[PDB]
């Protein structure tokens, strides 16, 4: 089975500035007829992949024409030379040369913009969670950019690991910016024992962790 | 039946009868004639054509008379020489039981213009010319209607199979016997003394001879995928452990013609293949004593050879028989 | 040309599925059907093919034994049965058009989803979340409305018929323990909360359920 | 790439009567329909796509040509002729293990390059007389039957060697050398009566050769393997 | 390369009646299905007028010679080599010792196959006397070379078992074949005074097959190449 690789997995361009996606086999997939069958795919998020490319060079017909192809033996990119919103997603490889016939990687294409800072918040459970006999600490990291962040929970003074909720929310389109909700979960007898709850947050616009805390006792 | 190029072919005569409405009389008024042979060219005929045609012709060619009766009733019974495709399964060559079809219908007429009718189930035999190489087991017509992309309306087609059976005296006589007494001589090889420098004559002759009867099958079977041939599958297996045997041969050959001059017996060979291997096997070495070192060395070789030999006698004749009867007993056992 | 499929699958593990892709439009016996499958992680994975003219099938050594492919000549749909499901078999599958060394993979299925596990049809828990008393209150504030214990997805939380169209991040659906989980955030003036009212419309359509709380001031 | 080969026929399809100027010849669908195809059992239908073929230095020509894309089914062939010829190739190495005292190495070897040769031949036979490829499996027989006159012609020397005695041979200080102290070494032999050395020096050449047939027939396996 | 000629014209029309033109001197190709085995050099029309007895008149004609010129990679591969392999064992039973008791079998089994590849050759080509393949005479040389090759080997044989028991060794046959020959051939035999006449004489009857046997793969070696080479280098030359 050839195997296609591609690079970068993440490629952040502005509006209107020009992507280039690289593509490697495994081994040279050019045929006998006088054509390599390489195909380039985009998905969209929600929706199914979308042809763009065929034979390396030919472009499907309605696709715009900045969508462009080449490359030769084991080595092929694809260039889109101003690039738009509608052009986001992830792009895909695919040769259609040797059986079996194998995807790429995939490389996820983003916009990059001036950076915004983290906008973190904690939450302590509420009543009904009480009554329900567990506890629900929520942080919520709202529009922040790049996707360097990182979660830690230092307990009373103690890093807790075990059992941590992460969950992260893909670019957005009216700000396209990143935000994160990791929470944990604790019971009642684990909840009422220990005192004080910290949520960090560290990014890269704030090299320091921003601290955002509340002490169960009140 | 030809099995390489998965045809059949058949000389059948094709009875149809219809009726015509305008082809009628009053047999009063004609000197009491109440039938007559016309030509069946002036006439209309139904188009039956057969479907899987495979170099031969799609239609009836021969256009004899058509029995007209007073009724409006034709009757056209003319022959043809039909050369149709049907799947060669050879599983069980030469025991095997084909089923040969024929697809007969109407070609541009669909159900609600021209219908088929079973005149019976059985294919008639009255007639039939017995070959001598097949039996026919079955022979039955079945109606079917169905619809195709060329067309909305339904066609029916009448599509008769042909079971037939082999008689597996002739290629067993000439295929599986020979080939089962040179498979007898695969284990000699390993109960022939090493010094009688025939060993390799005798193992190569057998895998030459397996191989020419390999191919020889192959010349009758269909290149078919779907399927490998119990004779086929037994051959290539045969062949598979007479070269494992030629392996062998030659390491046992090596093996006896070791001396102190040339080669070391390690003591843990000693041990084993004197002491431990040849008591089980019911192999009890004379006690004797030689005085000369080399000459009692290069007789422990000679019996180091004796004793593998005897080894891979025991593993081929179980292996042999255990791969005979874990092949061809299940099958028959229906 | 059109590829139909079926609809979304819910099983429990151990059990098998037949998705069915529906070709019109065009000779559905001369094209091979490919199969595709994408977890909800990431990435394509080709399960094999079948041409509905023949019997011919292929299938990637990942899926051999795993997936079965078989064609209705008659009604012009391909069929795929999945073996011994299991948790990571949830994916959404996808069939494609294809033809080898010719025109590619131009026309794609909807995608059928298809989700493994035992849970049952679990309505939501919406868990109205305030502003902690220890926080300080500033120019901006963001709201919060969790909803979780909550089974099959999805459920289409949104505000008070479009209330705040902008501004919302609904975050991800994720398997706590093993229904799903998500959370949402609005950001509002704090001179207008007191006065405008907004509500988490929470829904649910598999469970028929639509329950809307508001979150009350600390 | 026989038997694991792809074929692709065509089917041109003209009116040898009218022109482009009468007659415009039409695709209905851009692929030939399999709606009431019965599957061959040999070959596979990869695809069949037709295309209409205009001339632009012509203009009175035109015609709609199908390509017929068909699979070798090849599990017939395999085990009718590849396992057979790999069975038989695997013998080509043996005749430099085999005792010269056996008297039996001529036979060996004589009836490895007859089989092969047999092979080849049926391979021709089976394959058409054309004269623009050679089957990777025909090259690679060719190659053994090389290797194996190579092997014929080495035996030949190698028996030549073994039966030498000093009443007839003399042995050069330098084979005394080469063949019975480093030679041995190298091949990890360990030597443990002057016609016994002789009969020692037979036993490394051979020795020597097995080693090189190894590796070119281990290494033969990437003229093998590249076929499927 | 072979020449085949198509001869075309009018068959109850005389020249008066019906004249031929050349449409083109070039038998056309634009639409040509290339074989795979053959490759057409030249394909040319000529214009031929001749009187027959049949009839008074002048009839034209118009002959297509087709010059087509085989690609040999298919024969060669399948029959040239290994004849060519075959070939290369044919000296070889004389440097094999007449102890390792295979010469026959080394030498019968040339002779066969040889003998194969001729009959398989001659279901080729046309039965005609005009002309004989050059890979055919090769073939029947190698033959023939190989029959006395057997011939010679059964004398060897024959001479390496005698013993004084059933054997005397004529005095000019010991001188001859140990003495002279042996040098001329630049193999020096050891100087061993064995005591046993039974167990010397033996050797010397070995040592005279080894003679033999060297003498003969000198000359075969030389015919060998000197037939070869005087065969097949004149027409490749030119
Ligand atoms: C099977 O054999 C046929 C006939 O040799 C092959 O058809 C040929 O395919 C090549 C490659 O696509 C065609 O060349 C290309 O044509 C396109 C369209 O005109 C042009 O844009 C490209 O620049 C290139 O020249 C060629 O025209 C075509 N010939 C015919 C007569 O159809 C076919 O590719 C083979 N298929 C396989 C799977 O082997
Ligand atoms: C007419 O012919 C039929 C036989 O074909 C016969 O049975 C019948 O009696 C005849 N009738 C007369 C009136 O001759
Ligand atoms: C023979 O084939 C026909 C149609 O393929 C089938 O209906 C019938 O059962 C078959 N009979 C046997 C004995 O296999
Ligand atoms: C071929 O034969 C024709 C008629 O015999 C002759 O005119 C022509 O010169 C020949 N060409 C060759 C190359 O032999
Ligand atoms: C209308 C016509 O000629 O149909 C031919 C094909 N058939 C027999 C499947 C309908
Ligand atoms: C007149 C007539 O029939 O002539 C036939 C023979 N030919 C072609 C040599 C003139
Ligand atoms: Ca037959």
């Amino acid at each position: 089975d050839v195997l296609m690789t591609q690079t970068p997995l993440s490629l952040p361009v502005s509006l209107g500035d020009q992507a280039s996606i690289s593509c490697r086999s495994s081994q040279s997939i050019v045929h006998s007829n006088g054509n390599t069958y390489l195909e380039w795919y985009l998905q969209k998020p929600g929706q199914s992949p979308k042809l763009l490319i065929y034979k390396v060079s030919n472009r499907f017909s309605g696709v715009p024409d900045r969508f462009s192809g080449s490359g030769s033996g084991t080595d092929f990119t694809l260039k889109i030379s101003r690039v738009e919103a509608e052009d986001l997603g992830v792009y895909y490889c695919f040769q259609g040369s040797h059986v079996p016939w194998t995807f790429g990687g995939g490389t996820k294409l983003e916009i990059k913009r001036a950076d915004a800072a983290p906008t973190v918040s904690i939450f302590p459970p509420s009543s009904e969670q009480l009554t329900s006999g567990g506890a629900s600490v929520v942080c919520f990291l709202n529009n922040f950019y790049p996707k360097d962040i990182n979660v830690k929970w230092k307990i009373d003074g103690s890093e807790r690991q075990n059992g941590v909720l992460n969950s992260w929310t893909d670019q957005d389109s009216k700000d396209s910016t990143y935000s994160m909700s990791s929470t944990l979960t604790l019971t009642k007898d684990e909840y009422e024992r220990h005192n004080s709850y910290t949520c960090e947050a560290t990014h890269k616009t704030s090299t320091s962790p921003i601290v955002k805390s509340f002490n169960r006792n009140e | 039946v030809d099995e390489k190029n998965q045809m059949m072919t058949t000389n059948v005569w094709v009875k149809q009868e219809w009726h015509d409405y305008k082809l009628r009389w009053d047999p009063a008024d004609y000197e009491n004639v109440t039938s007559i042979r016309i030509p069946s060219e002036l006439i209309w005929r139904p188009d039956i054509v057969l479907y899987n045609n495979a170099d031969g012709d799609f239609a009836v060619t021969h256009l004899t008379k058509a029995h007209l009766f007073h009724d409006g009733r034709v009757q056209w019974t003319p022959p043809a020489i039909y050369k149709s495709s049907c799947s060669i399964d050879v599983t069980f060559f030469p025991f095997d039981q084909q089923n040969c079809t024929m697809k007969f219908g109407s070609w541009t007429y669909d159900k609600a213009k021209i219908d088929l009718v079973n005149m019976h189930s059985r294919v008639d035999q009255l007639d039939f010319w017995e070959s001598g190489e097949w039996v026919i087991v079955d022979a039955v017509g079945t109606y079917n209607t169905r619809k195709y992309e060329c067309c909305a309306e339904i066609y029916p087609d009448i599509t008769y199979a042909f079971v037939i059976r082999r008689l597996p005296l002739f290629y067993t006589i000439n295929l599986i016997i020979p080939c089962l007494l040179i498979s007898c001589l695969t284990v000699l090889v390993f109960y022939l003394p090493s010094e009688c420098g025939e060993k390799i004559t005798l193992c190569i002759s057998v895998l030459l001879s397996l191989t020419v009867f390999l191919l020889l099958i192959t010349e009758i079977i269909p290149s078919t995928s779907l399927v490998i041939p119990l004779i086929g599958e037994y051959l290539l297996f045969t062949m598979i452990f007479v070269t494992l045997s030629i392996v062998i041969t030659v390491f046992v050959l090596n093996v006896h013609h070791r001396s102190p001059r040339t080669h070391t017996m390690p003591t843990w060979v000693r041990r084993v293949f004197l002491d431990i291997v040849p008591r089980l096997l019911l192999m009890k070495r004379p006690s004797v004593v030689d005085t000369d070192f080399e000459r009692s060395v290069k007789e422990d070789w000679k019996y180091v050879a004796m004793v593998i030999d005897r080894i891979f006698l025991w593993m081929f004749i179980i292996v042999c028989l255990l791969g005979t009867v874990g092949l061809f007993l299940p099958p028959w056992l229906a | 040309v059109q590829l139909q499929q079926s609809g979304a699958e819910v099983m429990k593990p151990g059990a098998s599925v037949k998705i069915s892709c529906k070709g019109t439009g065009y000779t559905f016996s001369s094209y091979w059907i490919e199969w595709v499958k994408q977890r909800p992680g990431h990435g394509l994975e080709r399960i094999g093919e079948i041409l509905p003219g023949s019997g011919s099938t292929n299938y990637n050594e990942k899926f051999r034994g795993k997936a079965t492919f078989t064609a209705d000549k008659s009604s012009k749909t391909a069929y795929m049965q999945l073996s011994s499901l299991t948790s990571e078999d949830s994916a959404v599958y996808y069939c494609a058009r294809y033809l080898p060394y010719y025109y590619a993979m131009d026309y794609w299925g909807q995608g059928t989803s298809v989700t493994v596990s035992s849970a049952k049809t679990t309505p939501p828990s919406v868990y109205p979340l305030a502003p902690g008393s220890a926080a300080q209150t500033n120019s901006m504030v963001t709201l919060g409305c969790l909803v979780k214990g909550y089974f099959p997805e999805p459920v289409t939380v949104t505000w008070n018929s479009g209330s705040l169209s902008s501004g919302v991040h609904t975050f991800p659906a994720v398997l706590q323990s093993d229904l799903y989980t998500l959370s949402s955030s609005v950001t509002v003036p704090s001179s207008t909360w007191p006065s405008e009212t907004v509500t988490c419309n929470v829904a649910h359509p598999a469970s028929s359920t639509k329950v809307d709380k508001k979150i009350v001031p600390r | 790439h026989f038997p694991f080969d792809q074929q692709n026929c065509t089917m041109k399809f003209r009116s040898w009567t009218y022109d482009r100027t009468e007659i415009d010849l039409v695709l209905k669908s851009e692929v030939a329909s399999l709606d009431d195809f019965t599957p061959s059992g040999e070959w596979d239908i990869v695809a069949l796509p037709g295309r209409r073929n205009e001339n632009p230095d012509d203009s009175t020509y035109v015609d709609i040509t199908y390509d017929f894309i068909i699979r070798r089914k090849p599990l017939f062939y395999t085990i009718n002729l590849i396992i057979p010829c790999v069975l038989i190739t695997s013998l080509a190495i043996l005749v430099f293990y085999l005792p010269s005292d056996c008297g039996e190495k001529m036979t060996l070897c004589i009836s490895v390059l007859l089989a092969l040769t047999v092979f080849l031949l049926l391979i021709s036979k089976i394959v058409p007389p054309t004269s623009l490829d050679v089957p990777l499996v025909g090259k690679y027989l060719m190659f053994t039957m090389v290797l194996v006159t190579f092997s014929i012609v080495t035996s030949v020397c190698v028996l030549n060697v073994h039966h030498r005695s000093p009443t007839t041979h003399t042995m050069a200080p330098w084979v005394k050398v080469v063949f019975l102290e480093k030679l041995p070494a190298l091949l990890f032999m360990q030597q443990p009566s002057v016609s016994e050395d002789w009969k020692y020096v037979a036993m490394v050449i051979d020795r020597l050769f097995l080693w090189i047939f190894v590796f070119v027939c281990v290494f033969g396996t990437i003229g093998m393997f590249l076929q499927p």
